[PDB]
């Protein structure tokens, strides 16, 4: 979707707020480390969440007034109750209830409980990852050093598409292989594994300016056409 | 007010206290323990850091043949190392040279290859920086103290997918004669995302 | 600007909130009635604004998260103060202490004054208006049913080619004349008159979909290039 | 926080507050009067409104010689009826058909005809409205309760220069026999914006 998240080459952000990496905190607040649990520890049981494409997608549908405000890790928690609530996995009035309790209360305890049998789950999940790479038996439409030019479409869910590279020619600089569509994957619809390609664009293509820039992006085949001729 | 809803953002303390309402329910259902929550905040705040790339760096910049076999199979060799893992499955590594500078972002979001960097810095997930770095990276870079020649081409690389990037810096012109462990030191977390070159330990 | 109020094209915003014309209420506030008198009233003298170019810009210039949760009259202050501090009409400081004043005591009366003089003046401006058209010798160089291709060019400052028409094929459907150039005028830089053209575009030209819609807008001939053979 | 200012807006509070801040400086200045911020006032919430419009629609749909007048040469005819003034100098006026449908908008501010139709409606600039009725105005009219068939062309007219348009509706069939005046009673402001049709005043 053409939503806020889709920042690049946008103005008005302002400047960077540049800090030393040596006072560059993590966390701040304790809500927000509960909150990397929080998401580490579902999407490692496959609980409302398969893989980072449907994390993504949640962040995604936030309103632009709460993307903007909330924190960063005020965008995970969005996406963790998102597809909880879509999975069924937890009832929409049975949050509800919970939330203003600790707004309410906010020192509110929770009542500990463990089991090194989660433990060993999530640790898995750590250390092996969830490479989306797949097997398909389909034939590649393009081919390193060959011209492209990205497809002029909007889709309205989910899309690692970013609007400033569409309807823009550019040149293949490597063939990963397939890899989970998340066009797709992110909406359940199966991840239909698709060829992925990096694609270098010259700035003078993106922003009609002749500078001694370019940007490489990664792009799935089914966002890319042929040139004609 | 009752027909602009948009204009009103939900408070901060709303997103704290959804994030223990849904710590309370998972675990009351017995969906996720305590002791889970914690594996993960531990691994994240102590156990991951820009400490491992500086590494990789101080070995490439000691050793040719590590160096060759890191940028053409570079996913083989962080593999050996043991730098895998979430969110670190695929990774890149992009090297800078006299002519040639490399920077990357997310501008979509605001992935970072975790089991190699570490958390990203606060401005790195920020909008500012994700929506400039692609359209005018010199500036950007200036901001970050890095004035680059006109002659010198600057590389961005945007994670879209899965897909990491690391950079490369260049050997710094006070070294020589320090051993690896002694580079590593050096290493900024910075340079590796391309913000940044390493000062020259001389001074 | 590629800015936050460039929304065309744009998905999350959500539903319309509908409303009947003889229930929609034009100001809820007494500020809000205060700040059009404000707007009408500084730019009949041209204080700190001749036309509105210089006011959309002031708006155009807002913090993301200002423009997204200040209410519709609050981009009208927001540019009202922006222009009339650039221009020097009004001290920094000055202006801050009165603001924070007022938010501590909203009450305090404010001392009236009154001269039908200045009444005149801004009836001239709601009567005669501000026509944006010029003579210039230039000649036009595009003509209607022509085909034409915008440019892809991302000015830094005001402009009102919108990202969704950039890069694009459309067809010239009339010749305005002369007016007042945007980009050059809200900038102070100088009104100087360009051939404005109203072009016509296709769905599927700007969305990749084919559908039975159509988008007509106004370009500046800067704007546009002619088609390559 | 201190490194997160831009995710904190000003509050509503703040606006009102700079207005009247305003407001006694220019007095205090000698700037600008009272009697000219109540003219104003007075003349966009009392002596401006879609009243205007509806004349003219009116007038064309009783009189084939107006209505060609006010298609080929809108900025005259408008002109001599006296419907002129701030952001209403240039005025162009589209018309609906059977197979032609008409829907302005101005997605970069809320450009709309004053001195035509009074003020403009309160979604009409809100980002929902602008960001949406470009791409897909289809969808958009329905939520009006208006639903086209594919067969009817929908042209989107976006203000982006100091032109404005006026969508001219169809008249219903159910009138026949009605007066001018008694015809402007039944042209609605939303109707003139292209978000609904007049409806048969039969029922
Ligand atoms: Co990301
Ligand atoms: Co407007």
């Amino acid at each position: 979707m053409n939503g806020i998240h889709d920042v690049g080459g946008m103005d008005g952000f302002g400047k960077i707020m540049y800090v030393k990496e040596e006072e560059d905190t993590y966390f701040k607040h304790d809500w927000e480390r509960l909150t990397f649990g929080l998401v580490a520890g579902c999407m490692a049981q496959g609980l409302g969440m398969k893989a980072f494409d449907e994390f993504r997608i949640g962040i995604e549908k936030m309103r632009p007034v709460d993307y903007l405000t909330s924190s960063y890790y005020g965008h995970w928690i969005a996406t963790v109750a998102y597809n909880l609530l879509e999975t069924g996995v937890l009832d929409e009035k049975e949050l509800e209830d919970r939330t203003q309790a600790f707004m309410e209360k906010p020192d509110t305890k929770i009542q500990r409980w463990e089991n090194p049998k989660l433990v060993k789950v999530v640790e898995k999940a750590l250390l092996e990852g969830l490479s989306p790479v797949r097997e398909v038996s389909s034939f590649p439409r393009f081919e390193v050093g060959e011209r492209i030019k990205t497809r002029n479409i909007h889709p309205t869910g989910h899309t690692r598409f970013p609007r400033y590279v569409r309807d823009k020619y550019g040149v293949i600089e490597e063939v990963y292989g397939a890899h989970v569509f998340p066009d797709d994957a992110a909406h359940r619809k199966g991840e239909n594994p698709q060829y992925l390609y990096r694609v270098r664009f010259d700035a003078e293509e993106l922003w009609g300016v002749k500078q001694n820039d370019s940007v490489y992006i990664d792009l799935w085949e089914g966002y890319l056409e042929p040139v004609s001729h | 007010d009752p027909r602009f809803p948009h204009h009103h953002p939900r408070p901060q303390s709303f997103w704290e206290a959804r994030a223990k309402a849904l710590e309370s329910l998972l675990i009351e259902k017995r969906l996720l323990s305590s002791d889970a929550i914690e594996r993960v905040i531990k691994h994240y705040e102590h156990e991951l850091g820009p400490m491992n790339g500086a590494k990789v760096v101080a070995k490439a910049w000691t050793d040719p043949e590590f160096k060759q076999r890191l940028l053409e199979d570079p996913e083989t060799v962080l593999r050996e190392l043991g730098y895998f893992g979430l969110q670190g499955e695929h990774i890149r590594v992009v090297e800078n040279t006299d002519t040639v500078h490399n920077v990357v972002v997310c501008t979509l979001c605001s992935c970072y290859p975790w089991p190699l960097l570490g958390l990203p810095p606060s401005w790195y997930k920020e909008p500012a920086y994700r929506s400039r770095v692609v359209k005018e990276p010199r500036k950007v870079l200036q901001e970050f103290g890095l004035d680059l020649p006109d002659s010198v081409e600057i590389r961005v690389w945007d994670s879209s997918s899965e897909v990491r990037f690391m950079v490369l810096p260049q050997r710094p012109e006070g070294t020589e004669g320090m051993t690896e462990e002694e580079l590593a030191q050096i290493v900024t977390r910075d340079s590796m995302i391309g913000v940044a070159k390493v000062q020259p330990p001389k001074v």
